[PDB]
């Protein structure tokens, strides 16, 4: 979790393998750091808007997977 | 790994 | 449905950690670990173990423990089947569920098991979606990603995945046009003291290997279908027409692939290729006893026998054996009382057996009952049902495939009183 | 010795500048990255996250980091503040009303030991606005040139036409591209 401010900051990447690895970091810890996580929601909100509906579905159960109260409206 | 199968 | 999931070996450790409705302690493995204490055996685990708030359904497989964690009510079976599907997929990935192959490829499982289960619930589940989801992990493909930097996962959703045929890729073409088929037959046998048969059925499947390309149209039938009963289905067969026609149309999957199972009525008498003589002496507290077995053929249709193992679980009072093999092997152990006998293949110039003196423990009474034999064996080019396929045809495509098909039976729960 | 593939880079430019940018609501940030980014003027909503964009310009891979101005999620910025090399602040041009807590927060920022030694860059947004604040007033409203020890300069801009936002970038190829 001590990476959690490092790791974050990939979200962006176009490296989709990377993506992926972020991804399941986010899942782990998201709920615990949750000020933090708060730095990746717009990645998702652009990916749900992607034309590529394996992307948009990627985002869309990343997204409803962080368990912080705050994106509620959001998701 | 064709061999051993009966032609079918 | 599923919070969580531990990968426990039998030793006591737990190697893959996974959560996907929340963070579960790790503290919740003692109440297995509790109950795998108190059995004597991790065959006789309970599946079902039921802790202060959380439930536990697991799965025992190749010194594994797949123990899932769910806090609410979920059908057993749906756990059951998926844990075990889980399994399968990792065997299908790194040719079998070792605790060796998650730890050498722990981020690839790790990916899978995210692709595969999602919030708890069925998400990837059809092997050839995945296989397209997430490439194998192929040596020479990871050179290719070292070197191009190209990834394991795809950007594009598997266009099968969306059609009408779920279970297969689409576009998939082969060179080499051609298609296994496996006819399995186990026999299932209880024999008793006398050499009766006290009870036997044929357990049958059907696998296939198919390397296709396109989408053929498949339609396998029988010369004697009326053999067939209680079919198992593939959910890719045309069971419509399996009903009317009784034929088994469909357009099959890729690759590795289980079409059908089925059984053999008892009506119909089952061969039993091999019978045992036997003679075990046991005198109450004595030093040692005598132990005499001969395996041989019986209704083995004119083929050869082969593949044969006899196992043996003896009494505490057994410590030791004095035997001497025809053929093969004879071992023993000691420290689980296990008699273990290679017997290898059957030549009727000669019947296999195994005979001697057994050291038994001075003091100790003599058994109430002798150990029930456990007999392994195979014939090739035999379908013991004499179920024989009438023909296999194929539409859709123009090529000419290779066609062929094998027939064998083997030992299924085959056990022999005394 | 073999140094050739940095010399190769050095060929085409291996000049990258690690920029982040930062601001309030509404100043238009976003706005500016993607027109530098793409050119276009792409249809958003507010930022929530972060975004990154790499720009080569000049034969610099300049690489700025999109941090959203919302106060929810402002005291995070300081976890883009190691490593950077420029920084921006974007100024809506006519936003009078939260000047002053502009002003505050860059001095914030400006007081940040890992951005002490970065190079300000302020973007005065929206030059286009019939009320649009003029540079001077814009500085005097900073007190930009208070800033001591400190290489900072303000150039007005307008997103939506990309007026000078190639400007801030050819400062910037001499300050951040500066002698070393
Ligand atoms: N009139 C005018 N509007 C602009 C200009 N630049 C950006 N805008 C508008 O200002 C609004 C906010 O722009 P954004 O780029 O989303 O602002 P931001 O700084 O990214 O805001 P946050 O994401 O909340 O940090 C949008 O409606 C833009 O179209 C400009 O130069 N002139
Ligand atoms: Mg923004």
């Amino acid at each position: 979790s001590e990476l959690f401010p490092a790791v974050v900051k990939n979200v962006a990447s176009k490296n989709i393998e990377i993506k992926k690895l972020v991804y399941v970091y986010l899942v782990r810890y998201a709920e615990e750091q949750q000020d933090l996580a708060l730095l990746s929601i717009s990645t998702f909100q652009r990916a749900l808007k992607d034309p590529n509906q394996l992307i948009r579905a990627s985002a869309l159960r990343v997204l409803s997977s962080i368990r912080v109260p705050i994106i509620v409206p959001i998701m | 790994s064709h061999a051993g199968y009966q032609t079918i | 449905m599923i919070h969580s999931l531990f990968l426990i070996n039998c030793s006591g450790d737990i190697f893959l950690e996974k959560h996907w409705k929340s963070v579960v302690s790790q503290s919740v493995c003692d109440y297995f670990f509790e109950a795998q204490e108190k059995a004597a055996d991790v065959e006789n685990v309970p599946p079902v173990i039921s802790t202060p708030h959380h439930y536990l359904i697991s799965i025992y497989r190749d010194k594994l423990f797949f123990v899932s964690v769910i806090q609410t009510e979920v059908p057993p079976l749906f756990v059951i089947e998926f844990l075990h599907r889980v399994a399968d997929t990792f065997q299908d990935y790194f040719g079998e569920c070792s605790e060796a192959a998650i730890k050498d490829n722990v981020v690839i499982v790790y990916e899978l098991l995210e692709e595969m289960l999602d919030n708890g619930f069925p998400l990837a589940t059809e092997s050839n979606i995945l296989k397209e989801l997430i490439k194998p992990p192929t040596i020479l493909r990871s050179v290719v990603n070292s070197i191009t930097g190209s990834s394991n996962v795809g950007d594009t959703l598997p266009t099968g995945q969306l059609s009408n045929i779920p279970w297969r890729r689409a576009g998939v073409k082969y060179t080499n046009n051609e298609a296994y088929f496996d006819v399995v037959e186990e026999i299932d046998a209880i024999i008793d003291k006398s050499g009766s048969t006290v009870f036997a059925e044929i357990q049958g499947v059907i696998d296939a290997c198919i390397k296709l390309s396109g989408m053929p149209d498949l339609s396998l039938s029988f010369m004697n279908p009326r053999l067939l009963d209680d079919v198992s289905f593939h959910p890719c067969i045309r069971f419509k027409r399996w009903e009317s026609e009784r034929v088994l149309s469909f357009i099959p999957p890729d690759g590795n692939f289980r079409l059908i199972s089925y059984r053999v009525s008892s009506q119909n008498l089952v061969a039993i290729p091999v019978y045992v003589k036997h003679s075990i002496s046991f005198k109450e507290n004595s030093s040692c006893g005598r132990f005499d077995i001969t395996i041989g053929p019986k209704q083995n249709m004119g083929k050869t026998i082969e593949g044969i193992t006899v196992t043996v679980h003896m009494p505490k009072v057994v410590l030791n054996m004095n035997l001497t093999p025809t053929q093969g092997s004879y071992t023993f152990d000691p420290v689980t009382k296990v008699l273990t006998w290679d017997v290898g293949k059957i030549t009727p110039q000669k019947l296999p057996s195994l005979k001697g003196l057994v050291n038994l423990q001075s003091g100790a009474p003599k058994p109430e009952e002798n150990p029930s034999l456990n007999i392994q064996f195979k014939i090739q080019q035999l379908a013991i049902s004499g179920l024989k396929v009438n023909r296999l045809d194929m539409y859709g495509e123009k090529y000419k495939p290779f066609k062929g098909v094998k027939y064998v039976t083997k030992a299924g729960k085959f056990q022999v009183r005394t | 010795g073999n140094i050739f593939a940095n010399l190769f880079k050095g060929l085409f430019g291996k000049k990258e500048m690690r920029i982040l940018m930062v601001g309030l609501d509404a100043a238009g940030k976003t706005t500016i990255l993607y027109k530098l980014k793409l050119g276009e003027i792409v249809t958003t909503i507010p930022t929530i996250g972060f975004n990154v964009e790499t720009v080569e310009y000049k034969n610099i891979s300049f690489t700025v980091w999109d941090v959203g101005g919302l106060d929810k999620i402002r005291p995070l910025w300081r976890h883009y503040f190691q490593n950077t090399q420029g920084l921006i602040f974007v100024v809506d041009s006519n936003d009078r009303e939260r000047v002053n807590e502009a002003r505050e927060e860059l001095m914030r920022m400006l007081a940040e030991d890992e951005l002490r030694d970065a190079v300000l860059l302020v973007f005065a947004n929206k030059q286009d606005l019939p009320n649009a604040m003029n540079a001077a007033e814009i500085t005097d409203k900073l007190g930009l040139h208070s800033l001591r020890h400190r290489n900072w300069y303000i150039q007005a801009t307008c997103a939506t036409s990309g007026d000078g936002l190639y400007e801030g970038l050819d400062w910037l190829s001499n300050q951040l591209r500066n002698q070393k």
